């Protein structure tokens, strides 16, 4: 009760198989293919939003100086024009010109905009798959979610799955994948508070939230105005904000290898690429027997007309000699046909008409009509277009 | 009924339970019947029901 | 007699949480460094891994 | 202005650099390294615990049998003792034993104590190392941490130093891990949903809150006894509680590769494994004047006694003839060799005694003590005690 089988990373397609368990007919498990997901090991530093200058007015220090303090204050630089009378706006309040002294200090933190407007580094690990397997297998049908990596018994239903992982770095990820909140960006940052000032995500930050933070900043401060006081403190050029400007096409927007952006967990919806594995562990006790079967016999091959062409569809027939009417199975054990039908109900003394095909260049169909197999031909004539989703082998 | 656990006490009437072998293997309703074990403890935590 | 209920339900008494434990580890064997190895002579405890 | 080294990366041991360039003095350090946990990219299995079968009061049904039906429980069973013949201890249904079906139902459900009485086996994938670099950079001294790949930023002092990545992946993570109360030990887990009867981890666990738990327990009910109808629900044993027995030899008890293993934050830490790579972007401030430096003239080092040994020890005298004190580093090439002391007393007419640790017996340490080098080397005096608490070679 256990076939061997791959589902490759183009999911959607029904990938129907039929399973020869002896005693009965080879059913045919037409399975479907819903979603991926890439998920690597993320882990965030810097949320980098634009840094903050905190910085009131200065001491006018009159009748001498200011004595000013170096706290450790961010962005804290001491503007002390120690020797600079700072001739005040309504008057020379520091009547010593030569007595005054304009020292002012300004102090720097991450700036508080970073409670809805983060945007998370998350360093990159390994990821994996998230796989939503629908059935059809005898009379099962269902659609269900199983694991990525083969270590899921992949277990509803009558049916467990067990598939073998996506062998190759289905690559959604960059070594630095910036989530900038609803999107991705592949680019190197620089370490927790290991940046330079304009670097991409000049704030520093290995905790999200936590008070304390690493930052590269522009913070240079300035003398006053001629006599009036002018805050000096001339920045640099906001990185947050030139985030905002580094906000590129991202990976969902440029994931080649048919790639797609999944959400906040971030995950490949669209994982497009890739070969699986599939161990079904289905009940045989479910597939009819062949005495418990209809006795379809007289094999024969007669085929219609099949295009260049698109999903399988091509219209062509075979002979059936059935010990009553039944629902048996049709599908190919050949990868050169592509049946649009999988399983053929045939009241029996007839025929069978069955729409399928592919690019029918050398093609011969080996079409095992539940039954009997039959190695029927096609030539399968090229049709026009150029412009629809889905193929033919 | 637990803040008064008297009101859970009040809600169960006890009633008598396979009592196999009370005596040798004397076997009926046995009034101090055997309900569950509650022992997941590293505390050496036997508890009877 | 009812295949067919509607219970009534009370809770669980001494809730299992975490706790210390008063644990005897008490001291081993002689330890002689030789010529090339050194030996700790075990003597009896409780059973020790 | 920036060197480089790696040093072993086991806590306990001293690093110091005693680099200076031209011009700016010898530029002695001491750096320390601090403990380092593994914690690799993890992911939970199962959350194994016993079972408790929900075996009502069941339906005797007289004067008729009892309506089958699907239970829909964790394990859940619903047998129908068909000609359920009910002799009641003070009455049952069998007023007609032969109208009588003791339908009896039992539905598997969960170990209750399962909120903080879990045990999840995290299937392991890679990590790195956390270092707390104490730091001597010159003088100015304190300690730091950092997660320590290659990259993390190091602000010591307003130094720079970036810890290296190490290549040792050889720690106790290795292809999963099983973590109790706090119990560590390398487990392996079953299929999860398909699990073993008698497997640690019998009933699986998708999340501590998850939403299905299957297990593979084998609750066995049969037609009970005749009068006194008993709860023939026969379940299998759980291996929960048995591998909680199984729960043998501990993850950092039985770790090989002397790491401190130890509970949530998955600490691997101290390891005998890896070096430290590192960066130094040394200031201006740490090496001192060209001319700033006493006029230590006319050196020589002298041995006093050798070591065997474990820590420094071997007394060399170093004939300082100076025109100030100041601080001889003494870090030379002495890589059969160590120091005891790292900065010295230049002192003016001192015949300098410099503790030092050195293993090999005809040991020649290059003596580059704060003023020059030269090759100091005589006996070490052979060891004495086969346990002491660390070494130097």
């Amino acid at each position: 009760y256990e076939h061997t089988a791959t589902i490759p990373n183009v999911v959607g397609f029904p990938y129907k198989a039929h399973i020869e368990r002896n005693g009965f007919s080879p059913m045919t498990l037409q399975l479907e293919v819903v979603e991926t997901s890439w998920e690597p090991t993320l882990n965030l530093e810097y949320i980098t939003c634009e840094y903050k200058t905190v910085v009131p007015s200065p001491f006018i220090k009159c009748c001498g100086t200011s004595e000013c303090s170096s706290k450790e204050q961010p962005d804290y630089q001491c503007k002390v024009y120690t020797g600079v009378y700072p001739f005040m706006w309504g008057g020379a309040y520091c009547f010593c010109d030569s007595e005054n002294t304009q020292l002012s200090e300004a102090y720097v933190d991450r700036s508080d905009v970073c409670k809805h407007d983060h945007a998370s580094a998350y360093k990159a690990h390994t990821a994996s798959l998230k796989a939503t397997i629908r059935i059809s297998y005898g009379t099962i049908n269902q659609t269900t979610e199983a694991f990525v990596n083969g270590e899921h018994a992949v277990n509803v239903g009558g049916s467990k799955f067990i598939f073998g992982p996506i062998s190759t770095a289905w690559s959604p990820f960059d070594n630095k994948i910036v989530v900038y909140k609803d999107d991705v960006y592949n680019q190197d940052f620089p370490p927790y508070g290991s940046g330079q000032p304009g670097r991409f995500g000049d704030i520093q930050s290995r905790t999200v939230e936590s008070k304390d933070l690493y930052a590269n900043t522009a913070l240079k401060l300035s003398r006053p105005s001629p006599g009036v006081v002018h805050v000096p403190y001339t920045p640099t050029p906001s990185g947050f904000k030139y985030w905002l400007k580094e906000k590129g096409s991202s990976l969902n927007t440029k994931a080649p290898f048919g790639c797609k952006i999944k959400t906040n967990p971030v995950r490949a919806m669209d994982c497009a690429v890739g070969s699986i594995p599939v161990s079904m562990d289905i009940p045989d006790s479910a597939f009819t027997r062949v005495v418990d079967a209809p006795a379809v016999t007289d094999l024969s091959c007669q085929v219609v007309v099949c295009t260049h062409s698109s999903d399988f569809g091509g219209v062509a027939t075979l002979s059936y000699k059935t010990d009553k009417p039944g629902k048996c199975a049709v599908h190919s054990h050949s990868n050169v046909a592509t049946l649009q039908e999988a399983t053929v109900d045939v009241k029996e003394d007839g025929k069978v008409t069955v729409h399928f095909s592919t690019a029918s260049a050398s093609p011969a169909f080996k079409v095992s009509v539940c039954d009997a197999k039959t190695t029927c031909t096609a030539a399968c004539e090229p049709p026009k277009d150029h412009i629809v989703p889905y193929g033919a082998s | 009924s637990v803040t008064e656990h008297f009101n859970v006490y009040k809600a169960t009437r006890p009633y008598l339970a396979y009592c196999a072998d009370c005596g040798d293997g004397y076997f009926c309703y046995s009034p101090v019947a055997i309900e569950k074990i509650r022992d997941e403890a590293p505390d050496g935590m036997l508890k009877i029901q | 007699a009812d295949q067919t209920a509607r219970r009534g339900k009370v809770h669980v008494p001494f809730p299992l949480t975490n706790v210390t434990c008063r644990v005897p580890l008490a001291r081993a064997p002689d330890v002689t460094y030789g010529k090339k190895e050194v030996t700790l002579r075990l003597h009896p405890d409780h059973p020790t891994l």
